[PDB]
């Protein structure tokens, strides 16, 4: 049988060897310009490599999502085309989904765990927290951008190449996304409870709660798979059960 | 590397550092090593800072890159962090071993239950050799020889790689089937009756006895290797305080003011010489940062990093005052060391004033040290 | 071996829905591997991970209750996600062994090669113990309430005993400058944390009305007890984040909130297959 | 010039129902303004009204974190009460008008004319900008989540840079008695508030953890970070607000829910209107 | 004693409370100290006289900047000013939709046909202008007082 | 008139209240302000929304 | 009965009875009795135990076998 007519994998495996290599860079430059010129802020070497830095993401993340973003809502299929889909197309639409789900969670990953407990790591062997300190330049401004830019394509790729998706809203989709998004802003309150009586000795303090909350929201990838696979399910029964197609049509209308 | 972010009020009126030194400047890996000093606790203790209640010494180092063999201060082991009175003078001592080699700026600081760090001066250290040559030999109690650096690191690893194995094959056990959409299939149009195996039932009567027989096992090997075991230690140290010394010297500050679009900062004076011997002073210090005259460099330890010594100490008369004399002073400290540690960074703070320690000097050489404290005036000399 | 055969047949899989149910695994199964170690882990170390860097934090108090606690939720909700969309008992262990991924990864990475802490002074270490047989409970009992009570106390009551092998060791008394200390208390003297102070350590500290000898028993089972309610309650957040349905819309630009159903699932569609 | 005669022959309205209909709101509208003065009023000024009435409690770490996250709420609720029902953008800015007519009110009545208060010692001051711009984001994008984030931000980010030309010359220096003090502390001394000591006003104090030079610019994010929430929050309150059922019974004594329906909403009462 | 400060049980403190007057009449007049958990403790009184004009009193002070103002009238034409031009942008915006039917026609077209007709260009319009207007108002408010007073503690 | 009430007793002799609790030492319980509003106002409104 | 179950650190560190008198040995109901006594508080008073800013003295008995008349610390009720 083809494999190709339902199946392709070379964007997921660019988008996972090219965010491996970005995280590997961003570990390089950490242990190559933390200990040399990220002890004191006040420093112009500071200023010059982990400002740089900063200023560097804070001018490629925006990028990212400008050119990710208008590419997805610019290629995108019309009303048309999406209700006479061939559903072994829709099957290899709903592989990309997953995949960006995957590339959007692997953001996560980074974000949330790894670039993390390193930041566990590096507030023990500094004076006391500060802002732009390596670490925050790294997943504040780096990783946490990162896969919220990754998330918001994900939803949109559905949205705009699933007909279900542009159909109604994935509820579980929305917070699976939303979730780790709102962990951005949520510096805020990391950065207000640290410089005020919210103290800041504990990793695992009350203001660091705010994170776990908010990422609870990526359980809702129990709602995400369930309509995944209840969708892969119809279009198995349609495409090779010959089954009739109003299975796909009928219980998400008005 | 951060003491200068720290709003300079607090740290000013803090804790006030003085005759710190480290050594050797140089020294192998393995090789033995010592900060000391001694710090005042300032009776004008800023109100952001709370109360030394719980007071740990620590060691503002890059890294570990020295292991603290002992922190003692006066000459109890502060191993577990106390109360210390305002007010009071303390010494303090750390023995160190070299660990790490490099160059590194080796702080002293002193932890408060609420308040925070409270960093201290700094000066450079340097280790040559080679971490991989690095042993740390102790003795228990039990009457065993190990070494730090590797201690209960294969006994960890085994246990972790035993379980996490015994994890990974009940997972993979799963994850050899077809095991999403097939079984969402069935169950959905059949139930479970076709979804439970009788083979994953003996696995699963397998693995957990298995499991607790491991755990039981593992409890009674670990209890019969080392019957006498401590728990954590906790509790509080208890030092007294060093006994206050006799002062022929009472200052009362009268006026201050600081220049925003400068740095100096200019303190006015009433000092009374109520002993027998005149009096000079010769060095003002705060923050660490020392502002020297001849008469305090006369009396300076030589081996002090000299990125922290500025000689802008300038008295309207710098004569000695003489004993039972009340005079009214105006001291100037100025130069560019005050723009390295921000004083210029007052105008923010929600409390405008300065503190430090003066210090003057006998004609015999005795030293007799002030604490000083007040508020300072911003001076905009823009205009 | 097991019945994978029959198993497939009732689905009515042709060969090549076969091979496409194989590749959706393959694709999905890694990506939701990734995404408890980063979850979890982010969860576990922002509620619980001070006790779990160091190995002065271990105690018979605040340790042995806050982990499991802490621990049981994640577990609770992707047990109920496998067993109830899937029937599979694999949920907690899953659980822990991505924190414990995660977790050694960044130990390595992290506190070793680059803030230069030695490897055996930041084991986490094991929470598996407990999972593997709240896994074995659910699947044996086949009641998440029943299961809630016996795997909520095996799990909150073996978390001790089975780190002790790890960290027994490191109880053994020290006398350094004239005063006792755990192994564990002069690792964490040695080795300077500029920015963890000895008195932000939750740790015991013992009480007039504290029995000593049995310090350790009361936090097994009172982070027992609370596993048995915590379980509970997020499995019932289990049916929250499985909560799939579409926000559709029509004419007057009403919203209502409609579910995709399967078809395989209905009364007479697989018997109208062939 | 807008589109009003087009929208009233869609409404299909006799002049009698069109003058019925302006009558009913040149009744209403006056009541929902009333209502939002009282109800707003009452509400920041028993969650947020200290740091407003004086001078010397607007600081850089509480006044501009618990003002905005106080005046949001209202005005997302009524915000979702005009858009869902009549598509009105104007929700933040009248909620915010009304709370400002009211304060002002008081200020002269209350505070100066009868407390002998002066009146700049009592200048509230305004939270308009914000509240625009969030009508704003709201009437351009028409989506009340990405309104929820952007709005949200903007709430919180403009609260001080708006507040700034107000009391920004109240932070002038002073020297008293050879002490330093705002122009706003030296106020609040001169004027004697036998109720309010100093020690009570919940303003910063510096910390060893603190820095200076970003206070506001943290109170700044935080504040808005709280607002992206709360707004969603009450976003849900606003649709418990506008629930409208009536408790009807029969025959055993039942007690039913039932929702009286606009009939000219239905699928063909506007076509057989004619 | 500006800011409040701890006392010692068993000591003895002096007190001197300078005023200035500013509204006529006879008033009883008495110490306090209020302590930070027990509150108030209020202490002897006795009645003193005020005559003159409550509109003659003037305060006239010097601020380290170098300028001389009055506490009574210092910073009440700005904050007015703002007050006004902020309340006028925000009724110009609610009125310009309190000017049309608003509440029953509105509700009838979007329970029968959507909001497509509830929709309106000029409105749009007017909000981008109003948009633009605000940003750029808060921007050059700030501005122009960062530039006016460089120095504020 | 039962929102109007409401105005009056929430909002303006409310602010009321707050100046009144500034130029005295403590608050009382039939202070000039709470009769107006407390004694007055509140069961003013309360009987208008029943009717 | 339980004070052994106490800590040792904790008593031996915090109140140091000392001069502790009982009597009468047997006494008849409604009759007169007297525990007498003094204490130091240790100057090593243990972290554990909260400092005494509120302490209460009070009776060991098994029951109320015995109705406190008065109860005196140095010489005030
Ligand atoms: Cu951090
Ligand atoms: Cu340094
Ligand atoms: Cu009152
Ligand atoms: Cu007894």
């Amino acid at each position: 049988y083809d494999m190709s007519l339902w199946y392709d994998s070379k964007f997921y495996k660019f988008g996972m060897i090219t965010m491996l290599l970005v995280a590997i860079f961003w570990v390089w430059y950490q242990r190559y310009f933390a200990y040399s010129h990220g002890m004191d802020s006040m420093e112009p070497e500071f200023d010059r490599v982990w400002m740089g830095l900063w200023r560097v993401h804070m001018a490629i993340m925006p990028l990212f999502a400008l050119v990710t973003w208008g590419w997805i809502l610019k290629t995108r299929d019309t009303k048309e085309q999406l209700d006479n889909l061939d559903p072994k197309l829709e099957i290899k639409r709903y592989f990309y989904y997953m995949m960006w789900l995957g590339v959007y969670i692997f953001g996560v990953y980074w974000g949330g765990s790894f670039f993390t407990e390193q930041d566990a790591s590096w507030h023990q062997v500094i004076i006391r927290d500060t802002s732009f300190t390596p670490s925050h330049v790294v997943m504040f401004y780096g990783s946490f951008p990162m896969y919220i830019v990754c998330g918001v394509a994900t939803y949109l790729y559905a949205m705009t190449r699933l007909p279900l998706f542009s159909r109604g809203i994935s509820f579980p989709l929305v917070m699976a996304i939303a979730g780790p998004l709102m962990i951005l802003p949520n510096v805020g309150l990391n950065e207000w409870g640290h410089a005020f009586w919210f103290m800041e000795e504990l990793f695992s303090a009350p203001l660091h709660w705010g994170f776990v909350v908010l990422g609870w929201a990526g359980l809702f990838q129990g709602g995400v798979a369930a309509q995944i696979i209840t969708r892969y399910s119809n279009l198995t029964d349609v495409v090779w059960n010959n089954q009739s197609k109003e299975i796909l049509n009928n219980r998400i209308v008005a | 590397h951060g003491e200068r972010s720290q709003e300079p009020f607090l740290r000013m009126r803090t804790v006030q550092w003085y005759d710190i030194k480290w050594g050797p400047e140089v020294t192998k890996v393995n090789e033995n090593a010592k900060i000391t000093g001694k710090f005042h606790l300032a009776e004008d203790w800023p109100r952001a800072a709370a109360q030394p209640d719980f007071s740990f010494f620590n060691v503002g180092s890059p890294s570990p890159v020295f292991v603290r063999l002992s922190t003692k201060i006066n000459g109890h082991p502060w191993f577990i962090s106390g109360p210390l009175q305002i007010g009071r003078d303390y010494e303090f001592e750390v023995n160190l071993r070299a660990r790490i080699p490099g160059r590194h700026h080796m702080h002293a600081m002193l932890n408060v239950k609420d308040a925070g760090p409270i960093a201290g001066p700094g000066a450079w250290m340097n280790i040559t050799g080679s971490w991989d040559d690095f042993t740390n030999p102790l003795k228990l109690l039990t009457g065993e020889t190990i070494d730090s650096e590797t201690f209960n690191l294969s006994n960890g690893i085994f246990w972790h790689v035993v379980w996490m194995s015994i994890g990974i094959f009940w997972i993979g056990v799963f994850t050899a089937r077809p095991m999403f959409l097939p079984r969402s299939r069935v169950l959905l149009a059949y139930g479970d009756d076709l979804l439970m195996d009788p083979m994953d039932k003996k696995i699963t009567w397998v693995l957990a006895i298995l499991t607790l027989a491991l755990v039981w096992g593992g409890y009674r090997y670990t209890e019969n290797k080392h019957p006498y075991t401590v728990p954590i230690q906790a509790g509080q140290s208890k030092v007294a305080a060093l006994p206050v010394a006799p002062n022929p010297v009472s200052i009362v500050i009268t006026d201050a003011n600081y220049d925003v679009p400068g740095r100096a900062l200019r303190v006015t004076m009433e000092v009374t010489n109520n002993g027998d011997i005149p009096v000079t002073f010769g060095e003002f210090t705060t923050a660490g940062i020392r502002f020297i005259n001849s008469t305090g460099r006369k009396y300076l330890d030589p081996q002090y990093p000299r990125e922290l010594i500025a000689v802008g100490l300038n008295f309207d008369d710098e004569s000695a005052i003489q004993p039972g004399q009340t005079k009214e002073l105006k001291m100037e400290a100025k130069d560019a060391l005050w723009e390295i540690q921000r004083l210029m960074a007052l105008l923010g703070d929600p409390e405008s004033r300065f503190g430090g320690l003066l210090m003057s000097w006998d004609a015999e050489g005795n030293r007799h040290i002030n604490s000083i404290a007040g508020p300072v005036i911003p001076v905009f000399t823009k205009l | 071996i097991f019945r994978t055969e029959e198993i497939l047949k009732a689905a009515k899989m042709p060969p090549e829905a076969v091979h496409m149910s194989r590749l959706i695994d393959a694709v999905y199964f890694p990506i939701l591997i990734i995404l408890l170690v980063g979850t979890y882990h982010m969860h576990f170390m922002l509620l619980a991970g001070d006790w779990d860097f160091w190995m002065d934090w271990k105690d018979r108090q605040w340790w042995p209750v806050v982990t499991p606690i802490v621990g049981i939720t994640y577990c609770s909700a992707i047990m109920y996600y496998l067993w109830v969309n899937y029937r599979q008992p694999f949920g907690a262990t899953l659980c822990v062994v991505c924190l414990l991924i995660g977790e050694w990864l960044t130990r390595y990475w992290g506190f070793y090669w680059w803030s230069h802490y030695p490897i055996n002074f930041v084991t986490p270490g094991i929470m598996l113990p407990g999972a593997l047989m709240l896994d074995f409970t659910l699947y044996l009992t086949r009641n998440w309430l029943v299961t809630a009570l016996v795997g909520g106390g095996f799990f909150g009551l073996l978390f001790y005993p089975g780190n002790w092998p790890i960290f027994g060791p490191t109880h053994l008394p020290i006398v350094v400058e004239g005063t006792l200390l755990s192994m564990a208390d002069y690792m964490g003297h040695l080795y300077v944390r500029t920015g963890t102070p000895e008195y932000v350590r939750h740790i015991e500290q013992g009480s007039l009305r504290t029995f000593g000898g049995h310090t350790t028993v009361i936090a097994a089972f009172f982070s027992a007890f609370v596993s048995m309610l915590m379980f509970t309650v997020w499995w019932y957040l289990g049916k929250v984040y499985c909560t799939a349905f579409f926000y559709v819309k029509g004419k007057r630009g009403r919203i209502v909130h409609r579910n995709d159903v399967t078809a395989f699932g209905e009364e007479g569609f697989p018997e109208g297959i062939k």
